[PDB]
């Protein structure tokens, strides 16, 4: 017996036909078990023997469950699935422990066979027809069709999920002080009710779920705390991060090191001190995933350190809406940042880190702005609001930057926290031409075919120079010119050029670049006391 | 009965994601959606409906309330057209008033066969709950088919107040109404209410809309740099006015003198700047709108709260050009300034050609996407892309009223 609820109307991917295939022949051993099963289900009202008017068919398979050691049934819906209408499936929105409000107690209901507990839209049922094969094709196969949501079929998780929702509709209404999180085969139900009133209410939902056709999970398969919910252990007052172990050996292959590295990168989030420079180094010029690599001394060291760090106990408190949501950010190096959101000090709700992307060009304030807001989005997702930021930047500096930065930008409400190193503007081009200082008229050129580049300068002060370069691009010489201007000038310079890229720097004032030439130029720039980059149009000689 | 509305040929329905919503905004939308459900306006829908359109909550005036803002931009594009004109007098009246009439659609059923397309979802904090899926039963507010179906019906309700005084011009754009009257302040507002009150059973003046020209910096003393600047900008301007010359100016530059040196402008270089100023003295002849083309509008952040924009279709053939100075409140917020600007510009557009322009925004997609709805006011939503402001296009328009 199953649920007497409204069947969702399913249609085959708008424009096709049901699958059909020659049932993969099975041994008499398998086939036998297969009939037992199908007949049981038949009576439970789940599947139904049928007539030869069904052109459709899906492959059934018997797999020896490496758990109970008996023959289990498994229908292969790959084909039906590749022709079933797409359903609303945004369920890839997995809560994060940090946003869960603490509950006096949680109880986890099992509703596993529930897919089989929800009927199937009578019209669609036909397409799921499967057949139990016969011994050497003697008495033609036993024909069945599904009456309920078949497990392995595309629409089941969705349909089952929505059904559960309709059925919880009543309950939730009646008691709006009982939280129920529906995930796969479990309903994590919690409350702030006294343990006895809570225990009664859970019992109530159960008799309701039974009322609704969903059979009760025997007290053997009862899941209890801590809850092992992928990546974490949800304890009543705290949630922890499941310990990640490093599989040690005395022989590591490419595949080994990569998986490790991938696993260590992941760990880097809750562990800002995980390093993979050395380990990753072992990838250089590899020749097959099967290839075996010996760790450097430094890599061995690094791995070692990572093992220890991974031992340190990571976890966080839950969400108390009655308190502030605070987020603090630190820059752990050029293009790498750490944040830790918490309501109470030390009581981190969650922490993490952002990385760069060898930005062709940016400043650390921009980068700080990107981290802040990225956080902001995950805070909205998790807690429906944004944190009061506490950032390592002088408001003076911030005001100073965003004021004239060409791109629109903003940091929500934030306060300053002097936890060095502070974020600042490595340099600032002067607003107007520098009085006194030498003026470098720079110029670079290159024959795009030959790569015979040439770049130089002429200062108003008679000084001059021209460097020969081979294998350089138009861009390179153009910048190199500016670079030469800078390497040879006093603490203050004025430099005029036609470079569109130079101009692309006047506006952005980057301090991180993809192009190392541009990174070396940034070097010279920060060294100087006063720098005034002025631009004028090429193809017209001024020097 | 209701007219069958279909999507355009070869198009599927909108399947947009709902960006994250602020807790205050979700709570509200639920509250808003419950009443509509009861009122039979929207209906909870299942997983068999694979479509989706985003919803948000914006804020009104004097009623510290939230309004359901649905972004049908995509649905709209996929919606069949509605024919198989704009009254140019509106853009001239020294006064127009923005009024909403979208509330009127709830009284008009939506073709049952098209409802699935209006599917939308209310998010959940931390995803501890499914999205409250709904779908519209009536004409969706903010949809394009709405003003259209309710057109014949909008003709009759409007007719009397129009026939009252053929003088006034009212434009119906999507969910709004722009009322034009040359009468003084109290006058406009007085005849305005009669329309409003009649509807039971902002005061803009399209004149200050000067597509402000360019002015070249007069200067007692000119340095090498100043010329470099001037020249570098005239060269860009020549992309617009090809009669702009920079030679005689460049001669005053031939030499590696110090940037700060004072260069006396030759008489020849003099006339050339003078010639250049004349040329700039008026818009490039030959620029006139084209209805079959998309109206473009890019904005440049100018700093100090200043902003510049240009609406065109053909590059360099600007149909209008202007500047924005943050409203005394937008201060430490470019996002607010940028939103206000976008809305300002968008209305100016509608009033003139009856369509919203497509924006080229000097903001990071991610920064825009996160906070724009917190300052948005308009019942409609423009098309928009994100760009990197080229260094001279800004400088050129930097040459404004100063
Ligand atoms: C009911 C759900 C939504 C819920 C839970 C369970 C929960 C478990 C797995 C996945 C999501 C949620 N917890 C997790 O807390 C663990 C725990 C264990 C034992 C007693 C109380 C709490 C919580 O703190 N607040 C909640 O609201």
């Amino acid at each position: 017996p199953i649920s007497p609820i409204e069947t969702v109307p399913v249609k085959l991917k708008p424009g096709m036909d049901g699958p059909k295939v020659k049932q993969w022949p099975l041994t008499e051993e398998k086939i036998k078990a297969l009939v037992e099963i199908c007949t049981e289900m038949e009576k439970e009202g789940k599947i139904s023997k049928i007539g030869p008017e069904n052109p459709y068919n899906t492959p059934v398979f018997a797999i020896k469950k490496k758990d109970s050691t008996k023959w289990r049934k498994l229908v292969d819906f790959r084909e039906l699935n590749k022709r079933t209408q797409d359903f609303w499936e945004v369920q890839l929105g997995i809560p994060h422990p940090a946003g869960l409000k603490k509950k006096k107690s949680v109880t986890v209901l099992d509703v596993g066979d529930a897919y089989f507990s929800v009927p199937l839209d009578e019209d669609f049922r036909k397409y799921t027809a499967f057949t139990i094969p016969s011994i050497n094709n003697e008495t033609p196969g036993i024909r069945y069709q599904y009456n309920v949501l078949p497990q392995g079929w595309k629409g089941s998780p969705a349909i089952f999920q929505s059904s559960m929702t309709k059925i919880l509709e009543p309950f939730r209404k009646q008691n709006p002080d009982i939280v129920i999180y529906q995930y796969m085969d479990d309903l994590y139900v919690g409350s702030d009710l006294e343990i006895g009133q809570h225990r009664t209410k859970i019992e109530e939902l159960r008799q309701h779920l039974l009322r609704w056709g969903l059979t009760t999970p025997d007290k053997k398969h009862q899941k209890e705390p801590p809850f092992l919910w992928m990546g974490y252990e949800l304890h009543p007052d705290k949630w922890t991060v499941q310990p990640i172990v490093l599989p040690e050996k005395d022989s590591w292959t490419v595949n080994d090191i990569q998986k490790l590295v991938g696993k260590l990168n992941w760990a880097s989030q809750i562990y800002p001190g995980i390093k993979v420079r050395q380990l990753c180094k072992l990838l250089r010029g590899t020749k097959a995933l099967t290839e075996v690599i010996p760790l450097t001394e430094e890599a061995e060291l690094e791995l070692a350190e990572n093992r220890e760090i991974l031992k340190e106990p990571v976890h966080g408190v839950y969400y108390d809406p009655s308190k502030d949501l605070i987020a603090e950010i630190q820059k752990q190096g050029q293009g790498q940042w750490t944040y830790q959101i918490y309501q109470e000090p030390f009581k981190n709700l969650k922490t993490g880190k952002y990385a760069r992307m060898r930005g062709a060009h940016t400043n650390d304030v921009k980068q700080l702005t990107e981290a802040v807001q990225k956080i902001t989005t995950e805070s909205i997702v998790i807690w429906g609001k944004t944190p009061k930021f506490k950032l390592p930047i002088q408001k003076e500096t911030w005001e100073t930057w965003w004021t004239e930065y060409w791109q629109a930008t903003w940091i929500p409400e934030w306060e300053f926290v002097n936890t060095p190193p502070l974020v600042k503007l490595w340099y600032q081009l002067e607003k107007e031409p520098i009085v006194g200082a030498e003026t470098f008229y720079v110029d670079g050129a290159a024959n795009r075919e030959t790569k015979l580049g040439k770049a130089g300068y002429v200062t108003n002060r008679g000084r001059q120079k021209v460097v020969t370069l081979t294998d350089t691009t138009n861009q390179k010489t153009e910048l190199q010119a500016i670079y030469l201007a800078l390497q040879d000038s006093g603490l203050e310079v004025n430099i005029v050029t036609d470079s569109q890229y130079a101009l692309g720097i006047i506006q952005a004032q980057p301090d991180q670049s993809e192009s190392e030439l541009v990174n070396q130029i940034i070097e010279q720039l920060i060294k100087k006391e006063k720098v005034y980059l002025a631009w004028v149009p090429a193809h017209k000689g001024i020097g | 009965e209701t007219v069958p509305v279909k999507l355009k040929p070869g198009m599927d329905g909108p399947k947009v994601k709902q960006w994250p919503l602020t807790e205050e905004k979700i709570k509200a939308l639920v509250e808003i959606c419950t009443e509509m459900e009861k009122e039979g306006k929207i209906s909870k829908i299942g997983p068999e409906n694979p479509y989706n359109t985003p919803v948000f909550a914006i804020k009104k005036k004097d009623s510290t309330k939230w309004r359901k803002l649905v972004d049908f931009r995509e649905l709209n594009k996929r919606t069949q057209d509605f024919w198989e004109p704009h009254p140019a007098g509106l853009k001239k009246k020294k006064s127009v008033t923005v009024l909403d009439v979208g509330d009127a659609y709830f009284s008009v059923p939506l073709d049952e066969d098209f409802r699935k397309y209006t599917a939308f979802t209310i998010p959940s904090i931390n995803n501890e709950t499914p999205g409250i899926r709904y779908q519209y039963n009536v004409l969706p507010q903010g949809w394009k088919g709405s003003p259209a179906i309710f057109q014949s019906s909008m003709t009759k309700i409007l007719e009397p107040f129009r026939k009252q005084n053929p003088d006034i011009v009212i434009y119906q754009y999507m969910d709004d109404l722009y009322v034009g009257s040359d009468l003084e302040i109290g006058q406009h507002r007085t005849k305005i209410e009669e329309l409003r009150q009649h509807l039971l059973r902002y005061e803009l003046h399209p004149d200050k809309w000067t597509v402000q020209p360019i002015v070249l910096p007069e200067k007692d003393s000119w340095t090498v740099n100043d010329i470099q600047k001037l020249v570098g900008k005239l060269n860009w301007a020549s992309q617009i006015y090809p009669g702009i010359k920079v030679r005689q100016l460049c001669k005053l530059l031939r030499g590696t003198k110090a940037l700060t040196e004072v260069i006396p402008l030759t008489e020849e270089a003099e006339l050339e700047l003078a010639e250049n100023r004349e040329i700039l003295k008026e818009p490039v002849h030959g620029v006139y709108y084209d209805p079959s083309k998309d109206l473009i509008a890019e904005i440049q952040k100018q700093g100090q709260g200043q902003w510049t924009y240009q609406i065109y279709q053909e590059p360099f053939k600007n149909l209008k050009t202007g500047k924005y100075a943050r409203m005394r409140g937008a201060h430490t917020n470019d996002v607010k300034q940028l939103t206000e600007a976008v809305q300002k510009i968008t209305t100016e557009s509608i009033v003139i050609w009856g369509k919203t322009p497509k924006f080229k925004l000097p903001i990071q997609k991610e920064t825009w996407e996160t906070w724009w709805t917190e300052y948005w006011q308009a019942t409609w939503i423009p098309e928009w892309e994100f760009v990197n402001t080229p260094p001279l296009v800004k400088l050129w328009y930097q040459l404004e009223k100063e």
